[PDB]
RNA sequence: CAGCUAGUUGGUGGGGUAACGGCCUACCAAGGCAAUGACGUGUAGCUAUGCUGAGAAGUAGAAUAGCCACAAUGGGACUG
RNA sequence: AUUGGGCGUAAAGCAAGCGCAGGCGGAUUGAAAAGUCUGGUGUUAAAGGCAGCUGCUUAACAGUUGUAUGCAUUGGAAAC
RNA sequence: CAAGGAUAGCACCGGUGAUUGGAGUUAAGUCGUAACAAGGUACCCCUACGAGAACGUGGGGGUGGAUCACC
RNA sequence: CUGCCGAUAAGGUCUUCAAAA
């Protein structure tokens, strides 16, 4: 029950002797709600082609995602351009408060309780790829158990 | 212990120490050398009992006026290492003081915050199990 | 900057400008001084009617008027409607806008509330330009 | 102070009273969208506010509320502990009107407003005439004596179809309740939890 | 808005004030403040607080409450 | 943009240097304790703020108890 | 002792003013064609003079210049 | 192998849409 959601639909075109070649192009979010999410840009002629290789795009690059109690474990900043997203832990109830397209690559993810705010560009791509690159950067307790030799996160 | 190399350190304590774990860690490098300081040679001892890097060796020159720490990264078998990113708080000039109250926590206490307040350096569960604070030197996660 | 420099010389805010500065001067003639005290809406009187033309994609003939408000500031304020009752020479009540095709002209003539007329052979949208109810 | 075209509403929305009583009818069988304009394509792919927007409307107008009463439930159910995601459903569902009609004693939840601001209603206590007194589940909620006389009572004194949270000791029509209600006996007409998040950001 | 301040700075004896005090007096001196912003210009009753903000804080000093100042304008004094 | 921004090509590195005051600043030892942290006491008027409760048919509202912030003094800590 | 009155010359601030300077804004006005390609004389910066006007030339400075080219 | 070579009135379409098969 991999679900899916369009979070942009450009009109890009070129240039030819004469006239304007117009494609459109999706940006589609795929998550399985448990773990898994991927995302996908694809350009074609018709919608419907484009929504097709776009989401055969998202389903071949599908990264792997932990909760901890329903939210994310730390404080990040993830950077990509000169888009920065925050992501803040958040206590259980006070739900999704992220709004676009982090709100959409949030709930296809898994997160519910999630703090953000986009302090940088308003570009879909690299909000997403803001999300993407601070979700991906997080350090689990156990990683760092194994690394720092503690006693499995205890104090 | 023999070297070939002239050391030289920056003025400024923290952040020397700072500079030189993050341009190892970056570049793969495992062993480096600084001169050694009371200050930077407390703050190490904490950073080995909790885990961040693997040995510490202090030394000092055969006629005792010159003393230099050189000290090695812990990298796993994969060589990755233990340190992800460090950032200083009490920097020259704006020094930063904060009460017991506002004692921060580091990633929710998985890095560790350096903390000095009256019997040096100390880490921030330590320092809330005591309730009390001080100067705070670096974030390290 | 610096902790230094800024310590030295502060940061400094930008300021603020209005979009209706005709209506936020009060003149009390007996001093003849004008403080800055604000206000939604002013009376005044127009000086000559007339038409211009809009900027550069519209093309049409707009009413517009000279209008001095009970202060001294003259304001060309355009009449937002189909027909008028200006005779050059007239009280009216502006308000506050900012049509975009004449340049210039920052400021809406309240429809049907003193001596200018209202706007009759109008059902939709009333409220604004004042039509008493069809009932 | 309601709307007189329960039947457009419920219409639009899709989801009537939770009987169909207002989709059934007796004539059509009307399941599209009101108006001329009804018989469109572009259905899916509502906005999420548009989605939400339409689903708020669902909750309030289940009940007979105005968007203001609504605001001031919200803010005050918000502040307390924590997650009050069981709080807040007992809460909308505590309106005195409403537990009339729950109680079944009501041909349709506003008639049983109407009954309720005429003062043919009672509480454990006191009298109540007001439509929005906020109940809490063990008062004694009787009805009315001279009331059970009058040329509607028949339906009336026929609760004995009544919801398990709403129990009246049939016969004595005492009409307590307890054992707040279920998300069960609340149904997908509107159950989902972001029209939270919606009053959140234009509610403090 | 770069100099301002001649009772302005200090001492002496005396007078006055509920009281200390250039508050006033006669004499003796030449100091005091100022680039860490004097002085000048413009503006404004101050505060607890109101609205807003995740916070740091921004904004107005409704009502009311504390303090100050005023009573057509400018001075003086009696009674207590 | 202290928290919380930038200055090669988008606004922004003075043409460059000698440089006082200011800011910052090698290592070790001793003392003092001005910053820094902490304990005790006083105070920070009442209303308002947040939590609980009561009373008005519930609410709005009113009352009720709780609820900080800073300053001063005193007693210790000695890492910077 | 002293409010106020009269006389006197400086200081600061405001309004207005014949006439005049430039500026912005304007669907379809007149004289050129200076810049963007090697823009048809490469461009740009500082400076001096000159001309209806864009601008021309002299001095210095830059590549944020085309072509050119090398097995 | 460097003659000469200046101008071109105003405002304007055109992407409807993927819900899906
Ligand atoms: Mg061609
Ligand atoms: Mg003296
Ligand atoms: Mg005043
Ligand atoms: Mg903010
Ligand atoms: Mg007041
Ligand atoms: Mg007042
Ligand atoms: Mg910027
Ligand atoms: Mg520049
Ligand atoms: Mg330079
Ligand atoms: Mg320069
Ligand atoms: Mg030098
Ligand atoms: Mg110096
Ligand atoms: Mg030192
Ligand atoms: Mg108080
Ligand atoms: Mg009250
Ligand atoms: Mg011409
Ligand atoms: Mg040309
Ligand atoms: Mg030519
Ligand atoms: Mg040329
Ligand atoms: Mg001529
Ligand atoms: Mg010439
Ligand atoms: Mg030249
Ligand atoms: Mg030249
Ligand atoms: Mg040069
Ligand atoms: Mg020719």
């Amino acid at each position: 029950e991999f679900e899916e959601r369009i979070v942009k639909l450009k009109r890009i075109s070129k240039t030819t002797k004469g006239g304007r070649n117009m494609r459109f192009s999706v940006l589609v979010v795929v998550g399985n709600r448990k773990g898994k999410i991927g995302y996908g840009i694809a350009k074609a002629l018709e919608v419907p082609n484009a929504i097709k290789k776009a989401i055969k795009a998202a389903h071949n690059s599908l990264h792997t995602i932990e909760i901890h109690k329903g939210s994310i474990y730390h404080e990040v900043i993830g950077r990509s351009g000169a888009s920065r997203v925050l992501l803040k832990p958040a206590p259980q109830g006070t739900g999704i408060i992220a709004g676009g397209a982090i709100r959409a690559i949030i709930e296809l993810a898994g997160y519910s309780d999630i703090y953000t705010k986009n302090l940088g560009r308003n570009t879909p791509i690299n909000m997403i790829h803001a999300t993407m690159d601070g979700i991906l950067k997080q350090l689990s307790p156990r990683r760092v158990a194994i690394l720092r030799n503690k006693n499995l996160n205890e104090l | 212990i023999t070297t070939t190399k002239p050391i030289k350190a920056h003025f400024d304590p923290v952040a020397d120490l700072l500079t030189k774990i993050n341009n190892a860690r970056k570049a793969k490098l495992m062993t480096v050398t600084t001169i050694a300081s009371k200050l930077k040679i407390a703050i190490l001892e904490i950073l080995v009992k909790e885990g961040y890097l693997a040995n510490f060796q202090v030394l000092e020159n055969k006629s005792k006026t010159k003393r230099i720490v050189t000290f090695n990264l812990k990298y796993t078998q994969r060589r990755i290492p233990s340190i992800n990113g460090v950032k200083q708080i009490s920097k020259p000039g704006l020094r930063i003081y904060r009460p017991f109250e506002k004692l921060p926590l580091v990633l929710n206490g998985l890095g560790i915050a350096i903390i000095s307040t009256s019997d040096g350096v100390m880490t921030d569960k330590v320092a809330r199990l005591k309730k009390i604070g001080g100067e705070i030197l670096a974030y390290v996660w | 900057a610096t902790i230094a420099q800024l310590i030295r010389k502060p940061r400094k805010k930008k300021k603020v400008k209005s979009k209706s500065p005709a209506l936020h001067y009060n003149l009390n003639l007996l001093n003849k001084k004008v403080t800055n005290v604000y206000s939604p809406l002013k009376r005044g009187v127009c000086t000559r009617v007339g038409t211009m033309t809009p900027k550069k994609p519209n093309s049409a003939l707009r009413k517009y008027a000279k209008v001095r408000l009970t202060n001294g500031f003259e304001v060309l304020t355009y009449i937002p409607g189909e027909g008028h009752n200006l005779q050059e020479h007239s009280v009216t009540l502006l308000r506050g806008g900012r049509v975009k095709d004449l340049p210039g002209v920052r400021y809406h003539i309240v429809r049907g509330t003193l001596d200018t007329v209202g706007v009759e052979k109008r059902r939709q949208q009333r409220s604004a330009y004042g039509a008493k109810k069809p009932k | 102070k309601y709307t007189g075209s329960i039947f457009k509403r419920s219409r639009r929305l899709g989801f009537s009273l939770l009987e169909n009583n207002k989709e059934f009818s007796k004539g059509k069988k009307r399941k599209t969208i009101p108006g001329q304009h009804g018989n469109r394509f572009r259905s899916s792919t509502m906005s999420g506010y548009a989605q939400q927007l339409q689903e708020k409307q669902r909750m309030q107008y289940m009940y007979g509320i105005t968007d203001k009463q609504f605001r001031r439930l919200f803010r005050l159910v918000l502040k307390q502990r924590g997650n009050l995601a069981v709080n807040l459903f007992r809460v909308l569902e505590s309106r005195l009107d409403n537990i009339v009609y729950r109680m079944g004693f009501a041909p349709t939840r506003r008639s049983a407003r109407q009954l309720v601001n005429h003062g043919h209603v009672l509480l454990n206590d006191r009298t109540v005439d007001t439509p929005s007194i906020i109940l809490n589940p063990g008062d004694k909620v009787r009805l009315k004596a001279k009331t059970i006389k009058i040329p509607i009572v028949k339906a009336a004194s026929e609760s004995g179809v009544v919801s398990p949270f709403v129990e009246t000791n049939n016969k004595t029509f005492e009409g307590t309740y307890v054992r707040f209600p279920e998300r069960s006996e609340l149904p997908a007409g509107i159950n989902e939890s972001y029209v939270v998040e919606w009053y959140k950001r234009l509610v403090k």
